[PDB]
Formats: C-alpha cells, sequence, structure tokens
C-alpha cells in the first residue's frame, strides 16, 4: 500500500494473508469457511493466516488454517486479467472473535465517487512505512470513463478503477487478492495496474458485485 | 545462451508478490525479483537451477 497509513490493529478483521513460504497475496474472510482472493494468486494448496497485524511477529491473535479447496473463477483469463476472482475453502473453520470477523458481500454495486478502504502488506514504496504492519488507504471509486481512458480497451465489466489520477496513493505488489471495502461491503479485490501510485495509472480492482451469483452458488456446492 | 537471458526482469501489472529468478547478465548471476503474477516474460524462472540450466552460459 503506497501513500496509506498503518491500520489500527484488528480494524480490518476480514483481512487475511496468503502464505506459501512467505506472504504473497492478501484475501478476505467472507465467512468462517471461505476466503475471497484474486485468481492470479492461485496455488493448489495455501495457508491462510487470520488475526494478523504484523505478519513478522507472533501476536497471539492469529490463526493459520490450511486450505482444502482453491476454486478460480471459471472464466478467468490471465492475459486480460479478466474475472480475477477465486474462492479458498478453509480446511477447518475460522474462529470468529475480536480479531477474526468476516466482511459482507455487496448487496449492490457501488457508484463512482464512493469512498472506500483498501488494505494489505504489499510494497509501500517508502523506507518509513513498514509493509509488515497492515497498511490502510482511503480511495474513491473512479468513473468508468476515467478508468477506460487510463487503460484504453483493457477495462471489462469485471473491473473498476479506484484511486487518484494524480497518483501517490495506490495498492502495490503483495496487495493482490486483498479487500476494497466501501461502507462495510466488499466491493472489490486488488487486481492490477501499471506500476503503483503513478499519475494517470490508478489501480484496477475485480468487481465483486457482478459475481454474487457465482460466489454464493460455489460456497454451497459442498 | 538464449537472447531472452539478456532482458530485464519484468514484474508485470498484477499485484502479487511472487519471488522468481531471472538471469542478470551484467553480473552474470541468476537473481531473484518480485513477479506480479501475470504476463510473465521469458527471463522468469521458478528456481535458480532452471535459471542456471537455461541462461547460465554458452
Ligand atoms: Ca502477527
Amino acid at each position: 500500500i503506497v501513500g496509506g497509513y498503518e491500520c489500527k490493529p484488528y480494524s480490518q478483521p476480514h483481512q487475511v494473508s496468503l502464505n506459501s513460504g512467505y506472504h504473497f497475496c492478501g484475501g478476505s474472510l467472507v465467512n468462517e469457511n471461505w476466503v475471497v482472493s484474486a485468481a492470479h494468486c492461485y496455488k493448489s494448496r495455501v495457508e491462510v493466516r487470520l488475526g494478523e497485524h504484523n505478519i513478522k511477529v507472533t501476536e497471539g491473535s492469529e490463526q493459520f488454517i490450511s486450505s482444502s479447496r482453491v476454486i478460480r473463477h471459471p472464466n478467468y483469463s490471465s492475459y486480460n486479467i479478466d474475472n480475477d476472482i477465486m474462492l479458498i475453502k478453509l480446511s477447518k473453520p475460522a474462529t470468529l472473535n475480536t480479531y477474526v470477523q468476516p466482511v459482507a458481500l455487496p448487496t449492490s454495486c457501488a457508484p463512482a465517487g464512493t469512498m472506500c478502504t483498501v488494505s494489505g502488506w504489499g510494497n509501500t514504496m517508502s523506507s518509513t512505512a513498514d509493509s509488515n504492519k497492515l497498511q490502510c488507504l482511503n480511495i474513491p471509486i473512479l468513473s468508468y470513463s476515467d478508468c477506460n481512458n487510463s487503460y484504453p480497451g483493457m477495462i471489462t465489466n469485471a473491473m473498476f478503477c479506484a484511486g487518484y489520477l494524480e497518483g501517490g496513493k495506490d495498492s502495490c505488489q503483495g496487495d493482490s487478492g486483498g479487500p476494497v471495502v466501501c461502507n462495510g461491503e466488499l466491493q472489490g479485490v486488488v487486481s492490477w495496474g501499471y506500476g503503483c501510485a503513478e499519475p494517470g495509472n490508478p489501480g484496477v480492482y475485480a468487481k465483486v458485485c457482478i459475481f454474487n451469483d457465482w460466489l454464493t452458488s460455489t460456497m454451497a456446492s459442498y | 545462451r538464449p537472447d531472452f537471458c539478456l532482458e530485464p526482469p519484468y514484474t508485470g501489472p498484477c499485484k502479487a508478490r511472487i519471488i522468481r529468478y531471472f538471469y542478470n547478465a551484467k553480473a552474470g548471476l541468476c537473481q531473484t525479483f518480485v513477479y506480479g503474477g501475470c504476463r510473465a516474460k521469458r527471463n522468469n524462472f521458478k528456481s535458480a537451477e532452471d535459471c542456471m540450466r537455461t541462461c547460465g552460459g554458452a
């Protein structure tokens, strides 16, 4: 997270860390048994770490649960970075508590202008901001017009831009799969962008609300 | 040594943090770099051995 601020410990209870030897992606706990992330963060088996704040220090609050299933959206396309969403089934259900609590799926799609929060342990592009400590950042959803103008022809229905055309604040490498929460609802999943915090190149996020059907049907299929 | 061993490592647009290896011709060493997770180029290997067997020399 570039240009953000350290989150108040445990203020983003749904925030998870995908580990496979080290932190490689983020994710969102949508319920005691499922986590939503990006399809490009796929791995046949991953360990999900919940209740984290500083990923490099044991805090007592954490839960390391292995995945039992990792399902990528069926229509995901790596070259287009299209339909960049996936679900991970926890081998043992998460214990919800003061540190581990799920995030609500979107009832409706959020409008351009909507202020949201994105968080993660990705690159901060700063020697002062410690990426091991969860970073938070408030970003507004941009209009499809500005989004498509920034990346001509690259924006599909499964995507939306959020950030600042002026640059300076954005999600970066290590933040993928992470949450974009607008008013208590999970609106997007950190996906891609050209560089990080570059003027004219805002971050692109997967559009969760256009996936409600697959999300729910899949979490019901065993 | 295939010519793709001389190209700079490419992180790509995705935002994951996946550690990969690439051949650094200036130092003549296979080193690590952060790959974003999509649109990988050829000077991008899963292990130092692959990198070495492929770009290590001629
Ligand atoms: Ca910790």
